[PDB]
């Protein structure tokens, strides 16, 4: 388990949008619209959101452009 | 370059209490042959006992027969204390039949060749009236451990006969085990040790056959952990 | 008198209801856990994750249609308990005890 | 040759049974046998003491 999301929130240091942001990501990875950019290791979509978003590659800009894409 | 142990004289002090001897012992294994051998004993061995009964006249646990007068419930508990040793079969059926006035004993079972009643004067039963009758029949099983009825309820394979009155089973004979590392003097040695194991038990299992056992599945582990896979 | 007073409206009802999906038990030591995990009997968890536990089983194909679901859960089957596993792995549950004076209540 | 030695003992459970356990040996040596081969050792000398009793095969 992900027991910590320190780095999660020194990328976005409001540290609410990022549940935002989170959840967003989570929820375009459940219902089967898009791919994990990460290796799962056997996690449940929510820690493999936070694991996504602390190795950099979403954030909302980024949700932004692939969507509008 | 080492030495090894080997089983030395086995005093009977009583039926139940035993002294088991192992000369030879290196330096430093006393402790460790000591522990390992009472965990494996107290935990593994295997033994037989009481799953269920019934009496006739009796529709359940709860209820009370005439001309007795310990409960139903009591009975069973007496059973349960019951030390039996099976030989050849897995569940042997055991009937007792006793009338008249007197205490109801384990002795008044009907002798069959393959069980042998350990302790036959263990009391089971009182009764108070010339023509009260108890007659029941006792399935007794082989296993390990310690199996409770709620445990096997989920198992009840057509238990409809409200007869059948369930007993909790404590497939374990030994009692107690403990263990003394004390100096071997070898003719020809200056500090080796030798371990002496007293067990008391029920008075089922020989005290060669529960070391060997235990030998057995200790060696077992060990033979499994001999190999390495590695792959 | 519908919107006015306390048995009305307002001052009830938006004010302390019970919800569903809750349990409650004893609490014991359970020294071996790590500092962000916590036991669950496993009859509790069942109970609660039910829903979840019919929607995972007919995801996985075990069972053909809802009433089958709740079969295969009465019953308790091996297949009930990898699921239950297969599902809990990073859910996380709340915990609350009856006086919460602050926060980490 | 071992420098430090270690066991944890964790629950594991067999889908029914949930008390059963797993053990975790941590082993350092100081370079001249790997652990593997330290282990085997050990379990083979344990063995030897007790095979003077062991005969049900």
């Amino acid at each position: 388990a992900r027991v910590t999301v320190q780095d999660a929130v020194e990328k976005i240091g409001n540290r609410f949008d990022l549940v935002l942001v989170a959840a967003r990501r989570a929820r375009q990875m459940q219902v089967g619209g898009k791919d994990p950019l990460v290796p799962e290791e056997n996690d449940k979509t929510t820690v493999i959101a936070l694991r996504e978003i602390e190795e950099g590659l979403i954030n909302n800009q980024i949700l932004d452009v692939r969507e509008r894409q | 370059e080492f030495l090894k142990p080997r089983l030395v004289d086995i005093e009977q002090v009583s039926s139940t209490h035993a002294k088991v001897t192992l000369e030879p012992l290196e330096r430093g294994f006393g402790h460790t042959l000591g522990n390992a051998l009472r965990r494996i004993l107290l935990s593994s061995m295997p033994g037989c006992a009481v799953t269920e009964v019934e009496i006739d006249g009796v529709l359940h646990e709860y209820s009370t027969k005439e001309g007795v007068q310990e409960d139903i419930l009591e009975i069973l508990l007496n059973l349960k204390g019951l030390a039996v040793r099976v030989q050849g079969k897995d569940e042997v059926i055991l009937t007792l039949n006793k009338s008249g006035i007197g205490p109801v004993t384990a002795a008044d079972i009907t002798h069959d060749g393959d069980v042998e009643i350990v302790k036959p004067q263990h009391v089971i039963c009182h009764l108070t009236d010339e023509n009260a009758s108890i007659s029941m029949r006792i399935k007794v099983q082989r296993g390990r451990g310690y199996v409770p009825a709620s445990t096997r309820i989920h198992s009840e394979e057509d238990e409809r006969p409200i007869g059948r009155l369930l007993v909790d089973a404590c497939y374990s004979p030994v009692e107690r085990i403990a263990y003394n590392v004390e100096a071997a003097r070898v003719e020809q040695r200056t500090d080796l040790d030798k371990l002496v194991i007293e067990m008391e038990t029920n008075g089922t299992i020989d005290p060669e056959e529960a070391i060997r056992r235990a030998a057995t599945i200790l060696a077992e582990q060990l033979e499994a952990f001999v190999d390495l896979r590695d792959v | 008198d519908m919107i006015k007073g306390k048995q009305g409206r307002f001052r009830q009802n938006l004010l302390g209801k019970r919800v569903d999906y809750s349990g409650r038990s004893v609490i014991t030591v359970g020294p071996y856990l790590r500092l962000h995990q916590c036991g669950l009997p496993k009859k509790m968890a069942l109970e609660l994750f039910k829903p979840f536990i019919y929607g995972k089983l007919e995801l996985r194909g075990l069972a053909t249609t809802i009433k089958a679901a709740k079969k295969m859960v009465e019953r308790e089957e091996a297949v009930v308990w990898d699921i239950l596993d297969e599902v809990i792995r990073e859910h996380p549950v709340l915990l609350n005890r009856a006086p919460t004076l602050h926060r980490l209540g």
